[PDB]
């Protein structure tokens, strides 16, 4: 009723993410810094995961 | 390089490729493929049309918002050509007609219009100009089609020394006359080929291959004053080529020899119609003639494209003509 | 330890026989699928595409992941045999409209900032 | 409390059965429906003669967007970006900088008419009533590009419709 | 009775300036009703009302035949109505701009324009911002 | 509590608390927790193995008899070891009451299909599988119900991008609708709206 | 000469015939369709303009896209467009059909029906009012009036 | 205060004009460029400076609830004039 298999979990083949958005991205795990414009600390309680910044260009129409 | 013309993005619909192309004759058979390939990578295409805009509506979904701009023009005016190519850095010439209309003969279509386009582009500072001429274009050709093609090629090379000349060999495709033209005859019962088509060899080329060749020639920097010959992989006799065309279309094929003079007479009779003719005297004569061979001219392979055999796309083109055994090739 | 609940299989052998069973069904279907959708592809290159899709998931070493991928493949087979998909859905496997993305360092350096 | 819609029992006396048979054979209820339709033909139709006649509207009606200005002639917009923040469809794009006289004014104010849901949240979020959703609705277009408004188009719309916009705001500002 | 409806029809024919005007309005607006003239527009539009009609048909406009630059004998559209008469005609108010005019402002358009889509006067979007990144200009004098 | 404040109803709170204790007593094998919200809503936290029993009890017991399934859905919390939580909302017409049953699962662990207990659950579980990737054991026909044919990934998952990975257009060269990687003309604008200076002291967490 | 006069008159006749009877088939995709059906309601009476109510695709003249176009539906709409006789027009109604609208940044929505089929008239609003849709239809009529086919064939 | 670009386009109030080498002007051929003829900076510059005998003056833009939020402007600095942050109107104490 139990396999009891010992191996690290890997769900990459099930999430549907394209291949070049898996092995090429570099995520960052961090606690966001406090905004020095304010003295409140409620935005520095949790952990955040974010991806690396890619190219952002200007639209030829309307810019 | 005029920063607004610096490529950006990932080469998609909303990217920027740094290409501003004016595609004369974009409403034709090869023009739609050229415009689609230009627009699918983020370039801006200026399209000049003499026809009703309803006929140009099929080019709208080919680019992003504002990336395809339609302008009216006519070949007899140099102001329209100036205003259409004024801001472009690439000019592509695709103006052509297989029959001579009352207002435009082959001198108008293949000589005066291309020369005016090249001269205006040179005066406007266009960096790249691409011209299209037939493979079998020669000054001593019996047909005025290829004679005017050769004269126009000379005059364009004179007006635009840095122009790139492309010489396709009887392009075939989905909205191509050549595959479709042979299939269409079945209506007259028998198929008439001069000398039963045993003394004519052809070198058909896929439409997508020609469009990709034009795109790569635009991209390729050293192909400024060069001249390319776009040909297919396999040469065929006319008879077995028509046999294969009829075999794919599942149409019974009967071939009967017709006198060359007799064939000319039929073309002349056909030439009478106000509407576009099924065939013309120049067309019958042109079809019979075997495609030249110019091994000295750089080919399609020099543009990093593998020519696609006709056997892969014959079903695609000829499935609609219905309600396996490829033809033998000569090399 | 690390005891985990089965989905369909207990070890990689049952997963492999399910994968094999699924693969055979796909192989039988391709000639029929190609004909019915009036596809311009050949049966040979269709089955090569099948081989490529199956090899994409060849590094999996977990019976749960393997038989879940088998379940998804069986769902796809279902959509194709019942003609719920259209020509576009089948041709989305080949990417005939996307330009070829180069792999070498110099080409990637020339095109843009993307590694 | 509840009602029964279909809890009637037809009578089984001879007169009721004969009445139902007469209904079946002579098509009485079909004639009743015909009479209803015939009567309904001889009454005046509800059609109005567009475009010479127009449907009724209200001062609250949300139409095409416009940027207004003060009676002195300077634009009311101060680039606070509250309309951009509240926009449920992200249809507003704003860029601003200090003007040559030091005023706080926009350099870019674009609204995508093809992403707009015409909810009016922008005009009610505006502190100074700079942006309003005017009474115009007959602004259909032949291309997608002309439905991408910039600041000049919106200012022109404001100058074009200011009289009616001000009249509607005068009529409705005591409810806001 | 029938004589009275015929009399009202004849009155409608006579009230449009004769048979010529009757045919004109019949072929331009597909209507032959007569109502009190509420106002005249500076572009040539005429505005009529008739409170005896049901709500929606109690106000109407007869368009001008020549607005800013085009022949509008047949090609009329709803964008030709100026904003004040637009407010009156859509029943957004009970007061025509003749009895009480709108507030006059120096920036308000003095010449109303219709919808100019599919016309060389059409609107073309463009970015209104300035260049963000300025490039370095190499010197014009040789270094060696 | 003057007019702007929502009035309370302690009778319903007491009734729901007593009934939660009752259900907890009858099914100690699966029921892990019972809670009643300040707006009188009863939710029961159970083990995944007890989906079929507990639901059946709540449908068939004379005292409860919740014969109608109002909704079945999933919530994704990536920070938890068991990623997805399954929520069952049930309505009892006999006693005019509502109950909620919560369960947990991860990507690979299946959840027993409750189609036998409620006929309504069949579409709901199909949508849960489509949007979250949770497999349901013994479903009559488990397949995608809302997404396009051949769609890769599950949209409702937190990690999945708002605009997806592929977009559709029409190509004239191949004369058909084709799919390419998404390329937005204008990128969606991300807003950082959360403020410092916490709003609700009653929900403050220990500082660990 | 008379050669241009005759083709001009015939072209005017053909344009009047085509624009005086426009037969639409309507994709009632979403909430925009409800205003569509209010333009056929007695108040506005589309039929009084020669615009028939719910024409069949085999003999329709104008395509009205009224609502959101999802990725799952785009091939069907493209096929229906491909199945239309040549003198055909497409009217994009509402913000969802124009540019994706309020689901523009969605994983399952086509960001404008013009990615699939060419569009002749764009009608703004969410949804655009019945009168606004009528204005758009009338505008399409004027656009058809402006076209000229026999003249172009004569000068070509 | 609409000016004209050296190439020939109208310069907008923002100041954006396509450069001579810019291809993007091709969108304006056979068409026009949307430019608003009323420049707000000049129009607010034409307004006379109000004279008030108060040390602090309030402004709401006129119209009551139809203007901007009411603000208070200090007029102690005799070198310059007090300017409204919303409406742009100018105020001054009666010097001499
Ligand atoms: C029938 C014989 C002809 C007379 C007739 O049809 O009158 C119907 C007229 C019907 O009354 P109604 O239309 O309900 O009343 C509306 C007002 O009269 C509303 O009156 P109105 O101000 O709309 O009248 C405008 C006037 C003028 O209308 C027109 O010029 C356009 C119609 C031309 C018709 C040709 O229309 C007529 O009165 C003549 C109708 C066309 C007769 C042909 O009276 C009758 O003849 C009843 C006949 C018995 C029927 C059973
Ligand atoms: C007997 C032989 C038959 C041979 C085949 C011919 C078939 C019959 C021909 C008769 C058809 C009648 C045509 C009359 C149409 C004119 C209608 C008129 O009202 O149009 C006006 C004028 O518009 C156009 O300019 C009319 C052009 C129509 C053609 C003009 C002359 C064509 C006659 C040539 C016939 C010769 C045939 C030769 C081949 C056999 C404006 O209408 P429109 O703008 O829409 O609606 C605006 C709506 N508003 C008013 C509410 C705002
Ligand atoms: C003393 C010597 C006399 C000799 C004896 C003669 C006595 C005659 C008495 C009987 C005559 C009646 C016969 C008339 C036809 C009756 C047929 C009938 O009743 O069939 C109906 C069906 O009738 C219909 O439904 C037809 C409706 C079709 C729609 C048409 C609308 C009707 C109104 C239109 C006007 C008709 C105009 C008639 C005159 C036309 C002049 C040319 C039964 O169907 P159901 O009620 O569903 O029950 C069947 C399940 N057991
Ligand atoms: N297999 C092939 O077809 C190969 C084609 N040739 C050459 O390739 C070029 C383009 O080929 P293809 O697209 O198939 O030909 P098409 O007939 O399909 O298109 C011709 C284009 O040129 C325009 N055009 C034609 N005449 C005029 C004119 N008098 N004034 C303005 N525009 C005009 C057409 O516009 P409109 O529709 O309004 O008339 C149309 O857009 C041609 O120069 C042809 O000679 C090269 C080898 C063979
Ligand atoms: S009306 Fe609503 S959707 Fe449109 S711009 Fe204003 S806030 Fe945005
Ligand atoms: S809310 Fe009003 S003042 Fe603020 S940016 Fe928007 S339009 Fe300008
Ligand atoms: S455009 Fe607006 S009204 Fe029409 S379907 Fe979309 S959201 Fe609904
Ligand atoms: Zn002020």
């Amino acid at each position: 009723q139990l396999i009891a298999v010992d191996e690290k979990l890997d769900i990459t083949t099930l999430t549907g993410v394209p291949e070049e958005h898996i092995k090429t991205r570099k995520v960052r795990i961090f606690v966001p810094a406090r905004n020095n414009m304010q003295s409140g600390v409620n935005n520095t309680k949790k952990w955040k995961m974010e991806f690396d910044t890619r190219e952002r260009w200007e639209n030829p129409l309307m810019g | 390089l005029h920063h607004a013309l610096i490529p950006h993005g990932k080469g998609g619909r909303s990217s920027v490729s740094g290409i501003v192309a004016t595609v004369f004759g974009a409403t034709g058979f090869l023009g739609r493929y050229v415009v689609n390939h230009l627009g699918r990578m983020g370039s801006q295409v200026i399209v000049p049309y003499r026809c009703e805009p309803y006929d140009t509506m099929h080019l709208r979904p080919m680019g992003d918002l504002g990336q395809i701009i339609f302008m009216e023009w006519n070949g007899k005016d140099k102001d329209s050509i100036r205003k259409v190519v004024e801001h472009s850095n690439v000019v592509i010439n695709l103006v052509g007609r297989e029959w001579e209309t009352k207002n435009f003969d082959f001198e108008d279509v293949f000589v005066k219009i291309p020369h005016a386009i090249a001269q205006v582009s040179k005066e406007a500072g266009v960096e790249k100009l691409i011209h299209i001429s037939h493979l079998n274009a020669d000054i001593k050709s019996p047909s005025r089609y290829l004679r005017s093609k050769a004269v126009g090629e000379k005059e364009v090379r004179a007006a635009f020394p840095e122009a790139t000349i492309i010489k396709p060999s009887d392009i075939f495709g989905r909205e191509d006359r050549f595959l479709n033209y042979f299939a269409s005859m079945r209506w007259f019962g028998g198929v008439p080929l001069i000398s039963l088509g045993k003394e004519t060899v052809k070198q058909p080329v896929y439409i997508v291959d020609v469009s990709k060749g034009i795109i790569n020639a635009i991209k390729d920097p050293d192909a400024k004053g060069k001249t390319f010959a776009f040909v297919g992989p396999n040469r065929y006799l006319l008879f077995d080529l028509v046999q294969y065309i009829f075999a794919v279309a599942y149409r019974p094929f009967l071939p009967y020899p017709l006198p060359h003079f007799a064939y000319r007479w039929v073309g002349r009779l056909f030439e009478v119609s106000p509407f576009e003719p099924w065939t013309t005297r120049d067309k019958v004569e042109r079809v019979h003639m075997s495609d030249m061979t110019l091994p000295h001219l750089p080919g399609l392979e020099d543009l990093g494209i593998q020519a696609t055999p006709l056997e892969l796309k014959a079903i695609e083109v000829l499935r609609r003509h219905r309600t396996v055994k490829p033809a033998k090739t000569v090399n | 330890g690390t005891s985990v609940k089965p989905i369909f299989s207990r070890d990689m052998n049952e997963a492999k026989r399910r994968v094999r069973e699924l693969y055979r069904a796909w192989y039988r279907e391709v000639p029929n699928t190609v004909h019915l959708f009036q596809l311009d592809i050949s049966v040979k290159q269709g089955r090569d595409k099948v081989r490529e899709m199956f090899m994409k998931n060849a590094h999996v070493t977990d019976p749960r992941v393997v038989d879940l991928l088998v379940i998804k493949g069986k769902m796809e087979l279902e959509e194709t045999i019942n003609v719920w998909k259209q020509r576009t859905h089948i041709m989305r496997f080949f990417h005939e409209t996307e330009a070829p993305r180069p792999t070498d360092f110099l080409s990637k350096f020339y095109v843009g900032h993307d590694p | 409390t509840y009602k029964f819609v279909n809890m009637r029992e037809p009578s089984m006396d001879m007169k009721s059965v004969t009445d139902r048979a007469a209904q079946t054979l002579l098509w009485t209820e079909l004639v009743r429906g015909l009479g209803m339709t015939l009567s309904y033909l001889f009454r005046e139709p509800a059609t109005i003669n567009y475009p010479f006649e127009k449907g009724p509207l209200s001062p609250r009606f949300r139409g095409e967007h416009a940027l207004r200005r003060y009676p002195s002639g300077e634009e009311r917009c101060i680039a606070c970006k509250l309309c951009e923040a509240v926009c449920p469809a992200q249809a507003i794009t704003i860029e601003a900088e200090p003007r040559a006289d030091g005023s706080r004014r926009t350099t870019r104010y674009d609204i995508d008419m093809t992403k707009c849901i015409y909810c009016g949240f922008c005009q009610e979020a505006c502190p100074v009533d700079a942006i309003v959703e005017g009474p115009n609705f007959e602004f259909s277009t032949e291309t997608h590009e002309e439905l991408l408004y910039n600041k000049e188009k919106l200012l022109n719309n404001g100058d074009k419709w200011e009289a009616e916009i001000a009249a509607n705001i005068q009529a409705d500002y005591l409810y806001r | 009775e029938l004589v009275q409806v015929l009399r009202r029809g004849l009155q409608q024919v006579s009230g449009h300036g004769g048979l010529r005007g009757y045919l004109r309005v019949l072929f331009r607006a597909n209507d032959v009703r007569v109502g009190t003239l509420v106002g005249e527009d500076k572009y040539g539009n005429k505005y009529y009302e008739d409170n005896k009609q049901f709500f929606g048909r109690h106000r109407w406009v007869i368009y001008t035949t020549e607005m800013n630059g085009r022949d509008t004998f047949w090609d009329v559209d709803g964008s030709m109505v100026p904003p004040e008469w637009h407010r009156w005609l859509h029943c957004m108010t009970d007061d025509p701009p003749t009895t009480k005019p709108p507030t006059a402002r120096k920036y308000i358009w003095t010449n109303h324009k219709f919808n100019v889509s599919g016309t060389p006067q059409q609107y073309v979007p463009y970015s209104t911002t300035r260049k963000k990144i300025q490039e370095w200009v190499p010197p014009s004098t040789p270094y060696k | 509590t003057r007019p702007t404040i929502r009035p309370r109803n302690d009778v319903v709170h007491k009734q729901l608390s007593a009934f939660g204790q009752y259900v907890a007593e009858i099914l100690p094998k699966y029921v892990q927790q019972v809670q009643v919200s300040c707006f009188n809503e009863l939710e029961i936290f159970i083990h995944p193995d007890g989906v079929i029993p507990v639901l059946t009890f709540l449908r068939d017991h004379t005292n409860a008899q919740f014969k109608s399934l109002a909704d079945l859905t999933a919530v994704d919390v990536p920070t938890r070891q068991n990623r997805f939580e399954i929520v069952y909302n049930l309505l009892s017409l006999r006693f005019n009451s509502r109950i909620r049953v919560k369960t947990y699962t991860d990507e690979l662990t299946p959840i027993e299909s409750s189609v036998t207990v409620y006929k309504a659950a069949n579409w709901y579980e199909r949508e849960i599988w489509d949007m979250f990737g949770v497999f349901f054991a013994n479903h009559p026909d488990l397949r995608r119900i809302l997404t396009d044919y051949g769609f890769e990934g599950h949209p409702f998952r937190k990690d999945f991008p708002l605009s997806g990975y592929v977009e559709l257009r029409y190509d004239d060269e191949v004369k058909r609708v084709v799919a390419e990687p998404v390329e937005l003309a204008q990128e969606f604008r991300k807003f950082d709206l959360n403020s410092p200076w916490e709003a609700f002291p009653a929900y403050r967490q220990p500082p660990e | 000469s008379r050669g241009e006069y005759v083709v001009a008159k015939l072209d005017d006749l053909v344009n009047w015939a085509r624009r005086s009877s426009l037969w639409p088939m309507t994709f009632g995709l979403a909430c925009c369709a409800v205003e569509m059906m209010h333009m056929a309601a007695p108040r506005y009476d589309m039929d009084r303009f020669g615009v028939v109510f719910r024409a069949s695709p085999r003999q329709s003249d104008v395509m009205i896209v009224a609502g959101t176009l999802t990725n799952k539906m785009a091939p069907a709409l493209r096929k229906v467009y491909d199945q239309m006789p040549e003198p055909r027009y497409v009217v994009s109604m509402g913000s969802c059909a124009n540019g994706g609208g309020y689901y523009h940044y969605s994983y399952s929505v086509v960001r404008g029906c013009d990615r699939i089929v060419p569009v002749d008239i764009y009608v703004p609003g969410c949804p655009p009012t019945a009168e606004a849709l009528l204005y758009g239809i009338l505008q399409l009529q004027r656009k058809i009036k402006r076209e000229k086919r026999l003249r172009i064939w004569y000068r070509r | 205060g609409v000016r004209t670009s050296p190439t020939g386009e109208k310069v907008t109030h923002t100041g954006q004009a396509y450069d001579d080498g810019d291809y993007r002007r091709v969108r304006f051929s056979d068409r026009q460029k949307e430019v608003n003829e009323n420049f707000a900076i000049d129009l607010i510059a034409e307004q006379p400076v109000s004279e008030v005998g108060s040390r602090v003056i309030s402004c709401d833009g006129g119209g009551g609830a139809l203007g901007h939020p009411r603000v208070y402007i200090n007029l102690d600095k005799e070198t310059k004039t007090g300017t409204c942050g919303y409406c742009g109107l100018q105020f001054r104490q009666p010097h001499h």
